[PDB]
């Protein structure tokens, strides 16, 4: 699984998310990445959102509109969303990954609560940061 | 113009003990040109749409990452992909699910959005849209890496 | 607490002027029986789950519906059905999406959650796990009707 | 498509949704019935939904778990929540149908903006309601 978002110079948000799968999986089965709303969202008013990690957990949460959803709705910062939803809702449903969101005003957040989680951002016109580890 | 990209290629028990700095290197050096490319485009006035999808492709075709070249096999040592892509200024979205014979799936999702009225397409059924589309064939066995069927065979055992 | 049920055979252009008085009371009749076993069901106490899975089972198995038996026709003169299950006691969920020989989609579907670790699986896979786990293969035809290949031939003239 | 939704002497909530597509569909193509939180969707906090309508609309929009954020997060009516959803927000989006709603307290709705939509209701120990029309 992989994933990108952005936020461009025009104020517009987007999300892409592309995974094979499993090792082993089951042929057939199908995860959060290729579903609206859990593994993929994008919506100019909140967030950009792509995941990664336990698929059925990530489906039944509804990860990805949840994080929009708690900062539309619910009035959390982007910080507050991604920490609920990562740190707290998807762990108690024995879920375990991370994601990529960036939110309509140029805020940028990646939790994991796993060992890791290849990622990397950058501003425009700025120099990149990259990780694997945790900070 | 608060402009901004983040990747990701995955997240999961990556651990200093059992990975060697080269091959740290190797994934910092990936990830650092792609998000680049991503940073550059952006700044050059590119579209969120057209910098996710790009971004996406790169990492499709990277062997380190597990979409499109290097895709993890199936139990039947198969590789089934699948991939999305959300524009959040229309609100509108392509995906595609169980896809074998398509390079890169982010940018058969965003010919499903772009080139057909639908959200999601699946299978055989998402691959004779993508050909009618122009965008060709290939075997599956493209995908396949040496690392990637060892770890399905570590997985068996 | 209250128990109830509701269910829907589909929303759109359902209009007066193209329905016979007959044709609505069958679909009066038939929505009429499968709101009151659910009904009974959970009056019995039976589990919001069980009554979901069986009003939905009732549905598919009439024809009048556009799910299990009476599904409508692709272009390609087939049947691609699909169906979800989501129990909001676990948040537990099941879906199976294009498959064209189980005759019971709702049924995979809550196989899908309870005899496997997934939430999703589609076509043929979907198909050969369900078979492997005992479910029934049906040949493909066992959904057609007259009504719904004549509303295909009459899309295709306009 | 069909749909079920269900609330138990017990409290619990649970939805199904199944179909057998469109008409002259494009082999392949998925709408909402079998995504989570697009066209069947249920939580005991909030509420429990299947929805029938034009499913690429009812994906965009998440429509079911929408239902139950904006009544969670929100503080949304069931009503509420059903008339922004099915009256306003699928409607902008070019979106036409309906969908049935129990929440945890009981309430039962079945929205639609279409000229009808095969449906039914009814309480435990109670008599039923069945409606095609407006
Ligand atoms: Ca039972
Ligand atoms: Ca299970
Ligand atoms: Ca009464
Ligand atoms: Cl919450
Ligand atoms: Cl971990
Ligand atoms: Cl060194
Ligand atoms: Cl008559
Ligand atoms: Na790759
Ligand atoms: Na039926």
């Amino acid at each position: 699984t992989v994933g990108a978002v952005a936020l461009d110079l025009d104020g517009n948000l987007a999300a892409a998310t592309s995974t094979g799968g499993m090792t082993n999986k089951l042929p057939g089965r199908v995860g959060d990445s290729p579903l609206v709303g859990a593994g993929c969202y994008a919506n100019n008013a909140s967030v950009a959102v792509s995941c990664t990690g336990t698929g059925e957990v990530f489906i039944r949460a509804l990860a990805a509109y949840d994080i929009a959803a708690l900062m539309d709705y619910g009035g959390l910062s982007l910080a507050e969303a991604c920490e609920r939803v990562v740190m707290e809702k998807l762990p108690a449903l024995g879920g375990s990954g991370g994601l990529i969101a960036i939110d309509h005003e140029g805020n940028v957040a990646l939790p994991f609560n796993t060992e890791g989680m290849y990622r990397a951002w950058g501003y425009a016109g700025d120099t990149p940061t990259t990780g694997i580890y945790r900070e | 113009g608060k402009a901004v990209i983040a990747i990701h290629g995955g997240a999961g028990a990556i651990s200093r003990a059992q990975m060697s700095l080269q091959q740290e290197l190797r994934y910092i050096e990936a990830l650092s040109a792609i998000v680049e490319t991503g940073q550059k485009m952006l700044e050059a006035g590119e579209s969120a749409l057209d910098v996710v999808t790009e971004a996406v492709r790169l990492l499709e075709e990277c062997p380190l990452f597990n979409a499109g070249i290097g895709a993890v096999f199936t139990r039947d040592e198969t590789h089934e992909l699948d991939a999305c892509v959300m524009d959040g200024n229309t609100l509108k979205a392509g995906a595609v699910a169980g896809v074998s014979h398509l390079r890169n799936p982010v940018l058969a999702a965003r010919l499903v959005m772009e080139q057909s009225p639908h959200v999601m397409m699946i299978g055989e059924g998402a691959e004779n849209f993508a050909f009618a589309r122009g965008m060709e064939r290939v075997s599956p066995e493209i995908f396949s890496t040496s690392l990637r069927y060892e770890q399905l065979l570590a997985a068996r055992k």
